[PDB]
RNA sequence: GUUUGACCUCAAAUCAGGUAGGAGUACCCGCUGAACUUAAGCAUAUCAAUAAGCGGAGGAAAAGAAACCAACCGGGAUUGCCUUAGUAACGGCGAGUGAAGCGGCAAAAGCUCAAAUUUGAAAUCUGGUACCUUCGGUGCCCGAGUUGUAAUUUGGAGAGGG
RNA sequence: AUGGUG
């Protein structure tokens, strides 16, 4: 309980190897906001519905120089639904 | 080839809801790389994960048709994230209006803070691969699809996902709200690596009412 | 059709003469009659009303009996119709005695053997402990259905039939 | 729909003429039988003590009688419920002897 | 004695011997009527055990349903023979488009089973057509009563439950 | 517990009877792939992975005790 | 031995003894099951797991001696009532929908089967028939019945002997 | 809407 050193010991031991390859794998990019601040009111639910509604809007946005950048981009096909 | 590859088991307990079924359904429909079971004690777990050869393992209790625990690990070394489920919204409401291209992997959205204290690192990794659907997944289509995120409201972290309109969303979601109750040794074994005092069941807080 | 090797061991029986002779064996042992049971009660029951059992015998001839017999050990020889009407009813115990060795003698119809027991019917009826008169006629009897029947018959273990 | 018992004064003297007949005809008996003392469950209430269903094997037993007579004595029994709290124990076995030296029982 | 024997058998219906004597069986019921008596069990095990008695007074029948059921098979019987009150029913042999199901019933009016105290019981008007009522085995399992939570729905009736739960009664001295 | 009654009487009922296919096919890939596609497919007939066991082991019980 | 007989299966009878249907249907047990309307004429819900319909009994029916509740110093078949309670929970978290244990009290009741051999004995039972004391008894004869009638036991155990 | 008489 509280034990870093296993949850260390266990940072080394699940991680994936991200560190040995490019970001075409999981695809999660860690953001520079932390979403607790401006968070007036813990009980606002459409507060943080804003701060993530821009987190994964701007997450996506740059997320799209990655993959206009690794060839392989966002957008649904239009052209097909299926 | 790729770097990257997953597979993930998919069992709840007995005493199922449509609140638990409608998640199998989006979790199922969700992780093209996952294989789904049978319902069915915390041993025989990693065994299933050498049966059907499965490298991620996650669990859904049911507790008086209330709690929702997920046990979370890949097998056998695991370790486990036993966790605790609220104020869960599947894709199925009115209000999320989405259609899903199958099988697509996401992009997840997350805050940085997890990194703050090594267990969010780790609840970070071992959902990083269960749920991350790896590029690509058998059975799924390329390009892109639907947003991702994770991050914390008070210890309370949702995890949600939009569908993207060409950048605009709106929420496919499960909308979700995730704690971390308790971190155990490997794959279901060990002594409690590490506890959130935070969480009180449910089952406690009635303890408490009934002495008034 | 094929018959599975559990059956199709009946069919097998016991030929004209060893059927013949086990009659001659058991026609002794009739259990006695009803109307004999009132003759024997009522002239004792007269004598005793005004005016040293040795052991009585007969065939025992009770399915849930017989079957009782055997798994203890009891019996000596069991006679089991080819004809059941739920044909299940029988179908354990020729592996059943096999394991268990004891005789077991496959004797064709139910009418026959139902007609030494006075009754309709039996499909199976056995013997145990028997007087010392024919206690010879025994051994050699269940010697003559191991050297018969049993013999040259463990083929009918396997081989589907039909 | 509404139902509206206008009887609750009628039903009542039909409930008293009622136990006015079973005392007609067994009438020495009381109408009753002795009892358990029982206690609640549910941290609520487990400071009460109340009525049971039926004594039990073993609080027959060591009150010196047994079972299949007990009920033809007036006593109760329950055979599905477990003794263990010494107290509870201790008073159900006190009063059956108790109603054991109170009764009477008739010759045939 | 056997019948530990038997059903330790007839829970075995995959087996190969159950296989053969299942497409025999079924083969010979299909060349007959509807309800077809039989004057004895296929299965005396579950005879016995659902409390079939050999002797006169009880009778066999047998039904064949297209493809509830179990309590399909009861009615057409029940409509049949009039005069005979059911006791209970269990589940032999299935073709594809039908279910065959075998039936027990005792002659009320057979005056050697309105001795007998075990069984005289059913002579008791209440229980003519038991059938048509779901009073059975499986009659009072599609009811769904039974001891739990898991059924909160009916431990008496649904009709009841319900209309019972809302209406809405007063005292005399409002409460 | 059981009386050995019982256990003769099972052990002995489950000779005569002859084997269902399942039982069949479990034996038979066995003998060829063995217990992997095994539970596989019979926990994917049967139940669950406590109902795996008590066929399959009883597989190999059976083959080893064919001898 | 080409006869003869037993058992099975299935028939048939103007043979005897029975029995079922219809009427009523307030109540109760099942199956089927709408719309007005409410909610925005709404796809949900609602109205309603109702009404009309079909099947079946009784003075009650139905339910009933835990594969129960519980989580505590444990209650102990059901049904009903006051109460938990408009509470938990369900809610375009909308109309609104909506429980159960505990507690008080009425009334209180327990039990049968199947699963071990009667083996030194079917000890059981229908019917017929004669007499009698006839809502029945006894003698006799068939018949059922050993593919199991009677006794013993139902986990609250139990059995055999001593 | 339900069920009925023409």
């Amino acid at each position: 309980v509280n034990n870093t050193k296993a949850m260390k010991h266990a940072l080394e031991r699940v991680q994936l190897p991200w560190k040995k390859h490019s970001f075409q794998e999981h695809q999660s990019v860690t953001s520079e906001t932390n979403t607790d601040e401006h968070i007036k009111d813990i009980y606002d639910d459409t507060e943080r519905e804003l701060a993530f509604y821009k987190q994964s809007l701007d997450a996506v946005l740059v997320a799209r120089d990655e993959l206009k950048r690794l060839k392989v981009p966002f957008k649904r096909p239009l052209d097909y639904f299926a | 080839q790729f770097m990257n590859k997953q597979r993930t088991l998919l069992i709840s307990s007995r005493g199922v809801n449509y609140r638990h079924r409608h998640l199998i359904q989006d979790l199922s429909g969700l992780l093209p790389h996952s294989r789904k079971e049978p319902k069915l004690d915390l041993q025989q777990l990693n065994e299933i994960a050498e049966l059907y050869n499965c490298n991620n393992v996650l669990f859904f209790e049911a507790r008086k048709h209330q709690d929702l625990y997920l046990w979370l690990s890949k097998p056998p070394n695991g370790p486990t994230i036993k966790f605790y489920i609220q104020n869960l919204h599947t894709m199925d409401e009115l209000n999320f209006t989405g259609n899903c291209l199958k099988g697509s992997r996401p992009v997840l959205s997350f805050d940085q803070r997890f990194e703050s204290s090594p267990h969010y690192q780790l609840i970070k990794e071992l959902l990083v691969h269960n749920f991350g659907v790896p590029p690509n997944a058998r059975k799924s289509k390329p390009f892109i699809d639907h947003v991702m995120s994770f991050s914390i409201v008070d210890d309370k972290i949702w995890v949600r996902t939009y569908e993207i309109s060409h950048i605009s969303l709106v929420e496919i979601g499960p909308r979700f709200v995730m704690t971390v109750i308790l971190i155990l040794e490997g794959s279901f074994g060990g002594p409690k690596i590490y506890e959130n005092k935070q969480y009180v069941s449910p089952n406690v807080v009635r303890a408490q009412i009934k002495q008034q | 059709l094929k018959v599975p090797p559990t059956i199709a061991q009946f069919q097998y029986t016991l030929d004209r003469n060893t059927a013949a002779e086990t009659f001659k064996l058991f026609n002794k042992y009739r259990p006695e009659t009803a109307a004999e049971k009132k003759e024997r009660l009522t002239k004792e029951a007269a004598a005793v009303a005004e005016g040293a059992s040795p052991k009585p015998y007969a065939v025992k001839y009770g399915l849930n009996h017989v079957v009782a017999l055997i798994e203890n050990k009891k019996a000596k020889l069991v006679l089991i119709a080819n004809d059941v009407d739920p044909i299940e009813l029988v179908v354990f115990l020729p592996a059943l005695c096999k394991k268990m060795g004891v005789p077991y003698a496959i004797v064709k119809g139910k009418a026959r053997l139902g007609t030494l027991v006075n009754q309709k019917t039996s499909a199976v009826a056995a013997l145990t402990e028997v007087r010392a008169e024919d206690e010879a006629a025994l051994a050699k009897l269940v010697s003559t259905i191991d050297a018969n029947f049993a013999d040259k018959y463990d083929e009918v273990k396997k081989h589907w039939g039909g | 729909r509404v139902k509206v018992h206008f009887d609750q004064a009628g039903k009542k003297v039909s409930r008293r003429n009622a136990r006015a007949t079973r005392a007609a005809k067994i009438a020495p008996r009381p109408l009753d039988l002795l009892r358990p003392v029982v206690r609640a469950p549910t941290v609520k209430y487990n400071r009460k003590v109340r009525a049971g269903r039926g004594f039990t094997l073993a609080e027959v037993k060591a009150a010196g009688l047994t079972a299949a007579y007990a009920r033809t004595i007036g006593i109760a029994v329950d055979h599905r419920r477990q003794n263990r709290n010494q107290e509870i124990f201790d008073a159900n076995v006190q009063r059956l002897k108790e109603y054991q030296s109170k009764i009477i029982v008739f010759p045939r | 004695g056997a019948y530990k024997y038997l059903e330790e058998l007839q829970r075995k219906k995959q087996s190969d011997v159950l296989r053969f004597l299942q497409r025999v069986r079924v083969w010979e019921y299909r060349q007959k009527n509807v309800i077809h008596r039989a004057a004895r069990p296929t299965r005396p095990d579950k005879a016995r055990r659902l409390g079939y008695k050999a002797k006169q007074g009880f009778v066999i029948y047998r039904v064949r349903v297209r493809r509830s059921l179990r309590a399909t098979a009861e009615e057409r019987v029940g409509r049949r023979a009039a005069n005979l009150r059911v006791l209970n029913s269990y589940w032999v042999n299935q073709d594809s488009t039908y279910k065959y199901f075998e039936v027990i019933l005792v002659d009320p009016q057979h005056k050697a089973i309105r001795r007998d105290a075990r069984y005289n019981w059913i002579c008791d008007p209440v229980h003519k057509h038991r059938e048509a009522r779901g009073l059975t085995a499986t009659g009072k399992k599609s009811r769904g009563i039974n001891k739990g939570h898991k059924f909160n729905n009916t431990k008496a009736g649904r009709r009841k439950t319900w209309k019972r739960q809302n209406t809405l009664s007063l005292w005399r001295y409002r409460k | 517990a059981a009386s050995n009654r019982t256990k003769f009487v099972r052990s002995l009922v489950r000779e005569i009877a002859g084997l269902s296919p399942y039982e069949r096919r479990l034996i038979d890939l066995i003998r060829n792939s063995g217990e992997k596609r095994a539970r596989k497919v019979a926990k994917k007939r049967l139940g669950s992975f406590t109902r795996a066991k008590a066929k399959v082991e009883e597989m190999n019980n059976i083959i080893a005790a064919s001898r």
